């Protein structure tokens, strides 16, 4: 229920601001960066501001604080729902998100606000159905939001039916410095850019567990996602009766389904360091990585970061395979590796000195992360079965999919 | 500027007019008082260009208030306007009519609110419905004049899910700032027709539909069962509103299942992974999450059992999240993960915030003292983090030693030893005072508990007053217990305390604590050193008439903030 | 004694500091970061004098660059503002037309000069014909 | 700009 | 070719389950 | 080698607060790896390019070791760049400035007239407790040298000396001897200077130092005369600062003698009337003139002069004019205080002035003015000023008037009414520290304790949040509960104390959330009073106190099962230790 959503500057200028309610007086956008300020210098600093009886609450853009000012006890929830749709159909109609485009397409920005939400209601969201209504370079409202279907625009034509699905994976492995890994969960992405004629509604098949369980096929390798989370053209009825993933896909690129689960195997790569600092003499970086991973795949522009100390100077790296490179800006030693076959094992000796005068205050531990990818590869074991792909015209689909696998949250706590 | 921008906009040519409004629109966002021209934009209204019209319009908006003198100029544009074909200039001109903050223009606009509440359009229903909600907002009694009270129930009973949706939202907005007098409550077949049209409403009509929901109170078991069964969808929405909506929807019906049935099981067992799916979304509804899972927690704290690896705060979550992780561990504290507790707690100490170190410390001595299995385990991390040799974890650790020996003080006398010396020199009133009462309540398993407080008697007229009277307390304590080292010691310390110590309250204490030194030293050890009852902890827990109220109130602004729906606004 | 010396603008940007009371580095960024606030939220009526921690924090600003001075409770408040406009005077001389542009690449010069002037929050050069010609002097040296 | 304003303007 | 592992065709529902 | 210049362009070109950081880590990186390599050549880029980062706020403790290391190198540049290091990020706190000594030792003693001074002005500057040890030595033996550039900086370094080490003047006392005939206007600067430092330190030197009186006199009547001069002279007023280092010296010389003040009455008075104020620096040697004959046994004339100027500049629309006015009045309290008082208007004026400076400067004024007859008067003002005073000046307002009320209260009856006026209209502004010395003020007062009892009773039962009024209201009630309620042990009639409303009232403000556990102990220790002072309400308190024993806090369980232990064990003995406490000053 907020009662202005508004668009900030990094220096406290309003880039653009448009009231839904009225019930909050403009000049309150004024108080905000020096609650701001005040919570950020005494470490209070929330999303959601207050100014009294009226609560400022704001994320942090590319550029901007989106700030939406309310004054009930309005949905915070919706209003952060409001807030990413948003700023998803700000980056699909601007390429950027800085004060280049806030300043330069206002004319089209005024009537998107104001058509987005009326009165603190969100009634559009859909940037492929606002662009066909909203244009910076106009006609009646199109149907398809009055209709049912307002992920499936009708009467789409095209020459050829190919989708291009994405198998991503996501490796999130939380090894503490003890050695032993907390939190290690593989978060699947069903993401599928489909560019076909007409409103094609996707049958979605592959090789679930509960699926297999209820079929009677449950002995094979089937993946167990606890938690799995349809796109908005997905029916949660079908889903809910028999698992029938039956729905309408959208024109372009969206996420479907979105696997969740824990992780009980080996991590992909084992990554060993050792800190042989001396006492503001030098420093020693035994960084021993081992590809966990089986030996037909290959990690693909592979980056272990490795921190480095925050005054260190004068670095010698001996490694024996991938460059290494240190990054003042970062204040870490990024192992990169272009191609990381599965099953290598790379060792590294880094050494560098240290300035006499000790550090005033401490810096922290910050963990070790890398930046494996390495497509091709599936360690769920999840497999597509099939995709019900139907029109009512009739048409031979041929859908794809490649299967990506990459780190996530992937960090190592330090000694 | 001014003039020949006046000049322009008094012109007959559109291409000049465009750049005109084009160049106002801008000088307004510029932050640049453009009101002063509101008339001269007057006349230039009616104009066939559906750009300039919105133009127009915003201006008029935003100029409404500021002259509401010459807003009455415009009345006539908006009715010609309200039977355009055109159903976006419609929609327009209905969104335009109720932003306009004008009491005499309100009145005027009733009959082509009217007109347009049977409109055709879903758009247009949608917008008449925002419309209708707004006047209302603005005039009940206007809005309760006109009757559309009766159009907007019958709204919900029509097609287009998406006009659907937005007349239940702004019939339950007017019933949210009505005094519950007449209210829109809907009988069963409501309820089945809203569920219908729940599988096809859009991502922001979904709240809106359950928003709906939590307002009805079940009376069947039957009637709960279909709720639920339908509410379960819900929870496989990529929405996280909708997802917190149908959660808090479920734990609102939960109120009058019975747990004898299987339904509680199931809908147990299918919140956890909604749960798991919330923690690991953005930042900014990361802190909503916690917030919800925090206010569900004290009411069914069963289903979250088992979910203990996802409390972990990330290395790059936020200070707010980091905050909140703390929270719901504390909260999901168990047994059976307390080593991963006191394992996340010692890696929680090594960071860099101070508030953050104090945070997990607090909360590291909440853990110890819920539970006595992990007593032990709870007084070697606070020996650790001491040893550390961090002047606020030592000052931490103080404050959770002090506290722990009130708690559990019958094995702690293996640890009076250690922190016999562990770096008093600390001046830190909330750890100084801890350690002193350690030190009055403890004053056996150390043999220099006389020379120790020698060091903290050079300054006790000055100290503080809390930590004067803590010293004053340890002394008697020491006195009952050991008077023959201890003889000269009480005396000066009465001495200090009831003739250069001029606190009204302290000087009481002293003077107290010499009439019962004087009056009967054996008597002393009975009632000054006597055996205290258990001490009853605050309980964290909130009061289960709140919990209730807080149930309904699910996805607000009461969540966060932990404060009544009614304690908050204004 | 001045206590400190700093030149900092108007939006908070200090473009000078020299400070003649030994504290912490945390402790001089906590007070520098108290004065700006201060100094930024004050008024152009206020009569350019706050007495900040028993301190004579005097304010008075030419341009959007401020300066700022503190001085201890045992001398009078117009000395403090004529050796500001004198030192103002001075760098402008060494300078010519000093502008903030100038006053950010000419850090070190201006702190040679602030060193010539003053010593120790005290006066240093009473004259300005005379601090001007052996600041040209010393630059001339290499 | 504002920065390239003589400080006292002589 | 792509990194991320190459673009393969999919089926349209289990032929093995009727 | 980047040039200072690129840097400040490249940090100006940085937008985000994270990219500036990001640009000024990789440039430290490159200047940290250019001095492990024992760099020499392009090192003031480097060292300028360290301090522009440090001024900007990042860290350099790693840059210090490069600054010693230029230190004592030759090169002019290098000599500069290692002085400015020093001066600002070395510090006695650093500890790094302990090597240094040699470098200043080794470049005290050089011939070039640059690095000297700039050795001197670091050692000024930086002037540690053990530096000044082993240098003192070197700073004496320039003293006595015949350089003009080079005098004001030895007498500089004299006088940081002696502020950082006081028991070291003893070896200036003959070096500043017979130099009050130095032509060049900052030798003698420097010299008076030194001479008032030393006055100041220590009383010895008064008499040895009071000699030079007449030569001062002379000197200040020939500047007087000589009003032209190229150098010095800065909107008509030549020499401003040798001026008024006279007239501070002047004030600070004879503020005890007659014959000193008389000496030097002549010159006042020639000042006073011959000095124009149009400009600030006019009217800073008029108002440190008025000082120093305020400060100084100065004749009537001279105070009439100076309660005239005062009067004059009071009256002036400037705000630094009306600051120093205030100062000057603020001053001169004590003395002239008769004089004082025709400027009660202005004083009341000034309160509600749109200085903030200005309206503190007016408050100071006031309280400092507050007489034994205007008290009663002022008291009116004062409460409406706290009422519709700053939130940061209605805690100093409130303190002023109770230490006024404390000092000269006309009564006791009236100071205890404003006392509990300020009490209930300070609310969260009166100072906890004030709390011992009203109750301290409570208990010497025996004769006015129904009224204040009664008082406190009605302003406790309306409000329980103040800290400061609850904490008094409990002292008030647990010291005279025995004249609060007369005849209450059984059921009365209808009057305002019934002798359960009090308990009431405890138990709610013990369990009431807004407790600092500070009034909560006191509201226990009254509690526990109320036993034997009050004997009506009687076996009701021993179950609270048994259920508050097992209260959170360490200290309240404490007394709470000390309390339930009297009660239960200890009833026949409670009045033998309920004694009233003593009261003294």
């Amino acid at each position: 229920s907020a009662s202005a959503v508004y668009v900030l500057d990094l220096k406290g200028k309003v880039l653009i601001c448009r009231n839904y309610r009225g019930d909050v007086d403009m000049s309150e956008v004024e108080h905000f960066m020096p609650i701001l300020m005040e919570k950020e210098e005494e470490g209070m600093l929330s999303p959601i501001l207050a100014h009294g009886g009226v609560r400022f609450m704001w994320i942090k853009h590319n550029n901007l604080y989106l700030v939406a000012t309310s004054k009930k006890n309005a949905c915070v929830s919706l209003v952060f729902s409001f807030l990413y749709k948003v700023v998803q159909v700000f980056s699909e109609y601007f390429k950027e998100l800085e004060e280049e485009s806030i300043r330069d397409n206002f004319v089209i920005i005024y009537e998107l606000l104001d058509e987005l939400m009326d009165f603190g209601y969100p009634q559009t969201t859909d940037s492929k159905i606002l662009q066909e209504y909203i244009t910076q370079e106009a006609p009646r409202p199109p149907a398809t939001v009055t209709n049912a279907v307002s992920w499936r625009s009708e009467g789409i034509k095209y020459r050829k039916n190919e989708v291009f699905l994405d198998v991503i994976e996501a490796v999130n492995l939380l090894v503490s410095a003890n050695g032993n890994v907390l939190r290690s969960e593989i978060v699947g992405s069903i993401k599928m850019r489909v560019f076909l004629s007409g409103m094609p509604e996707l049958r979605l098949g592959l090789n679930d567990k509960v699926l297999f369980d209820n079929t009677g096929r449950g002995k094979s390798k089937s993946v167990e996602l606890e938690d799995v989370k349809f796109h908005q053209c997905v029916r949660l009825s079908r889903f809910e009766n028999d698992r029938t993933i039956s729905f309408i896909p959208p024109d372009g690129e969206f996420e479907l389904m979105s696997y969740r689960l824990n992780t009980h195997v080996k991590p992909l790569i084992w990554i060993e360091s050792v800190i042989e600092k001396h006492s503001h003499s030098r420093i020693e970086y035994m960084v021993k990585a081992k590809s966990q991973f089986k030996r037909r795949s290959t990690a693909n522009n592979v980056e272990i970061h490795i921190p480095v100390p925050n005054d260190a100077d004068s670095p010698k790296f001996k490694t024996t395979v991938g460059s290494v490179k240190w990054v003042p800006e970062n204040s870490e030693i990024v192992w990169s590796v272009k191609s990381f076959p599965g099953g290598k094992e790379y060792l590294m000796r880094a050494h560098f000195g240290l300035p006499s005068v000790e550090a005033e205050d401490k810096e922290g531990k910050p963990p070790i992360s890398v930046k494996f990818e390495i497509p091709y590869f599936t360690t769920s074991g999840i497999q597509v079965r099939y995709l019900k792909i139907i029109e009512k015209s009739g048409y031979q689909a041929l859908p794809w999919v490649r299967y990506i696998t990459q780190n996530g949250d992937y960090q190592l706590r330090t000694q | 500027e001014i003039f020949e921008l006046k000049a322009e906009l008094n012109s007959d040519k559109k291409e000049k007019k465009k750049e005109a409004v084009k160049k106002v629109i801008a000088s307004m966002t510029v932050g640049k008082d453009v009101s002063a021209l509101f008339p001269d934009v007057v006349n230039c209204m009616q104009t066939d260009n559906l750009e300039l019209k919105k133009l127009v319009y915003l201006y008029l908006m935003n100029y409404a208030k500021s002259q509401p003198d010459m807003a009455i100029m415009a009345v006539n544009t908006f009715v010609k306007d309200c039977e355009d074909p055109n159903p976006l200039i419609r929609a327009l001109a209905v969104r335009t009519m109720g932003c306009i903050r004008v009491d005499k223009i309100t009145e005027y606009l009733c009959e082509p609110l009217r007109k347009c509440l049977k409109d055709e359009d879903p758009y247009v229903r949608k917008t008449a419905a925002v419309c209708v909600a707004k006047l209302h907002d603005i005039n009940a009694q206007l809005v309760e004049d006109q009757g559309f009270l009766d159009t907007l129930k019958d709204l919900i009973s029509d097609s287009n899910p998406m006009v659907v949706a937005n007349a239940v939202a702004a019939l339950s907005e007017i019933a949210e700032s009505h005094p519950s007098s007449n209210l829109l409550d809907l009988n069963p077949q409501s309820i089945n027709k809203l569920l219908t049209a729940l599988n096809e409403c859009t991502e922001w009509g979904q709240i809106f539909i359950l928003d709906c929901l939590a307002n009805y109170m079940p009376k069947d078991d039957r009637e709960a069962q279909s709720i639920c069964e339908r509410v379960t969808p819900r929870l496989s929405h990529a929405n996280s509103a909708v997802v917190l909506s149908a959660v808090k929807v479920l734990m609102k019906f939960m109120e009058m299942l019975s747990k004898d049935l299987d339904y509680y099981g199931t809908l147990l067992k299918k919140l956890a992974p909604p749960l798991v799916t919330l923690l690991s979304a953005e930042p900014e509804l990361q802190y909503v999450a916690l917030r919800n899972i925090n206010l569900i927690v004290q009411k069914r704290p069963e289903i979250l059992k088992h979910e203990m690896k996802v409390f972990f705060v990330k290395y790059n979550d936020p200070i707010y999240v980091k905050l909140e992780k703390l929270d719901i561990m504390i909260r999901l504290a168990s047994q059976a993960n307390i080593a991963q507790v006191l394992a996340e707690l010692r890696e929680y100490a090594t960071e860099v915030d101070v508030d953050f170190v104090r945070k997990a410390v607090r909360a590291i001595g909440r853990c110890a003292i819920k539970v006595e299995q992990s007593a032990e385990r709870c007084v070697s991390t606070l020996l650790d983090l001491i040893q550390t040799k961090v002047n606020y974890v030592v000052q931490e650790a103080i404050v959770v030693i002090k506290d722990i020996f009130r708690k559990y003080p019958n094995k702690y006398e293996s640890v009076i030893a250690t922190l016999c010396e562990n770096l008093d020199s600390l001046d830190e009133p909330e750890a100084r005072a801890a350690m002193i009462w350690i030190v009055g309540e403890y004053a056996e398993r150390i043999d220099n508990a006389d020379e120790l407080l020698e060091s903290f008697l050079e300054g006790f007229h000055d100290k503080s007053t809390q930590v004067q009277l803590q010293l004053l307390t340890a002394i008697v304590k020491l006195f009952l217990k050991k008077p023959t080292e201890t003889q000269e010691l009480v005396q000066q310390v009465l001495s200090l305390a009831t003739q250069d110590s001029d606190n009204p309250d302290l000087r009481d204490r002293g003077y107290i604590y010499w009439r019962l030194l004087s009056t009967d030293p054996v008597a002393a050890k009975e009632v000054v050193l006597a055996e205290k009852p258990l001490i009853s902890e605050e309980t964290d827990l909130i009061e289960p008439t709140l919990l209730d109220e807080l149930i309904c109130y699910i996805g607000t602004l009461a969540s966060v903030y932990h404060k009544p729906p009614s304690a908050f606004v204004e | 004694m001045i206590h400190f010396i700093l030149l900092f603008s108007r939006q908070g940007k200090l473009r000078l500091q020299k400070w003649y009371i030994t504290l912490p580095d945390k402790e001089r960024k906590k007070i520098t970061r108290e004065i700006v606030q201060i100094i930024l939220s004050r008024g152009h009526r206020t009569s350019s004098f706050v007495d900040w921690k028993e301190l004579k924090l005097v304010y008075k600003r030419y341009a959007s660059l401020y300066f700022c001075c503190a001085i201890e409770n045992q001398d009078n408040e117009l000395l403090t503002l004529e050796i500001v406009h004198r030192y103002v005077e001075l760098l402008d001389k060494y300078f010519g037309n000093v502008c903030e542009l100038d006053i950010i690449f000419n850090f070190e010069k201006a702190y040679f000069i602030l060193d010539e002037f003053i010593i120790g929050g005290e006066i240093q050069e009473t004259s300005k014909k005379i601090a001007v010609k052996a600041i040209e002097d010393s630059d001339m040296l290499q | 700009k504002g920065e390239n304003t003589s400080l006292l303007h002589p | 070719d792509r990194k991320g592992g190459s673009y393969s065709q999919a089926a349209g529902s289990d032929s093995a389950q009727s | 080698p980047i040039r200072l210049r690129e840097l400040i362009r490249t940090i100006r070109t940085a937008r985000t607060q994270a990219e500036e950081r990001e640009m000024i880590q990789k440039e430290c990186a490159a200047i940290r790896s250019s001095f492990r390599e024992e760099d020499n050549t392009y090192r003031c880029r480097n060292v300028a390019k360290l301090l522009y980062m440090h001024m900007l706020g990042y860290p350099a403790h790693f840059g210090q070791l490069e600054c010693l290391k230029l230190i004592a190198s030759q090169k002019f540049t290098d000599k500069r760049i290692g002085y400015l290091g020093a001066m600002l990020l070395l510090d006695e706190r650093q500890d790094v400035h302990l090597l240094m000594t040699n470098c200043i030792k080794n470049d005290l003693n050089h011939s070039t007239q640059f690095v000297q001074g700039l050795a001197l002005c670091t050692l000024g500057c930086m002037g540690s407790s053990e530096m000044c040890r082993d240098l003192a030595g070197e700073v004496e033996k320039l003293l006595k040298t015949s350089n003009s550039y080079l005098r004001k900086k030895a007498a500089l370094c004299a006088v940081h000396v002696i502020r950082k080490v006081p028991e070291l003047m003893e070896m200036f006392l003959p070096a500043t001897k017979n130099l009050l005939n130095e032509k060049n206007h900052g030798v003698l600067h420097t010299s008076v200077v030194l001479l008032t430092e030393m006055c100041e330190r220590s009383p010895d030197m008064l008499a040895h130092f009071r000699k030079l009186v007449p030569q001062l006199v002379r000197i200040l009547k020939n500047l007087i005369m000589s009003g032209y001069s190229p150098e010095h002279d800065v909107s008509g007023i030549s020499d401003p600062f040798l001026q008024v280092r006279i007239l501070r010296l002047l004030r600070i010389l004879g503020r005890n003698d007659d014959d000193s003040s008389e000496a030097m009455n002549d010159i006042l008075a020639q000042v006073a009337t011959n000095t124009e104020t149009s400009k600030n620096v006019g009217n800073a040697i008029l108002y440190e003139t008025v000082l120093t004959i305020m400060d100084i046994k100065s004749e009537s004339g001279l105070r009439v002069l100076a309660i005239n100027i005062l009067g004059r500049f009071l009256l002036n629309n400037d705000k630094n004019i009306r600051y120093v006015a205030l100062t000057s009045l603020l001053k001169t309290v004590q003395t002239d205080h008769n004089a004082v008082q025709r400027h009660r208007s202005t004083i009341v004026d000034c309160l509600k002035d749109l200085d903030v400076s200005i309206k503190r400067r007016a408050m100071e004024l006031s309280f400092a003015l507050v007489n034994g007859n205007n008290i009663r008067g002022m008291m009116k003002e004062l409460l409406y000023f706290l009422d519709s005073c700053e939130p940061e000046f209605k805690a100093d307002c409130a303190s002023g008037i109770f230490l006024a009320a404390e000092k000269y209260a006309p009564s006791k009856r009236w100071h205890i009414d404003t006392i509990m006026r300020v009490l209930t209209t300070a609310g969260s502004y009166v100072r906890d520290d004030a709390v011992p010395n009203l109750i301290q003020l409570i208990t010497n007062s025996v004769e006015m304790h129904a009224y204040t009892v009664q008082r406190l009773y009605k302003a406790i039962l309306g409000d329980y949040s103040q800290q400061p009024l609850v904490q008094v209201a409990a002292w008030c009630i647990g010291e005279y509960g025995d004249l609060l309620v007369s005849g209450q042990c059984e059921e009365e009639e209808p009057i305002q104390v019934t002798e359960d409303e009090v308990l009431d009232i405890l138990e709610s403000v013990l369990i009431s959330n807004m407790s600092t556990s500070v009034t909560r102990g006191y509201a226990l220790t009254a509690i526990m009073k109320l036993s034997t002072r009050f004997t009506c309400t009687v076996n009701r308190i021993k179950k609270v106190v048994s259920i508050y024993g097992s209260s959170i806090d360490v200290e309240l369980q404490q007394r709470a099962v000390e309390y339930n232990a009297l009660f239960k064990k200890y009833d026949h003995m409670r009045s033998a230790l309920l004694e009233r406490m003593p009261v003294m000053e």
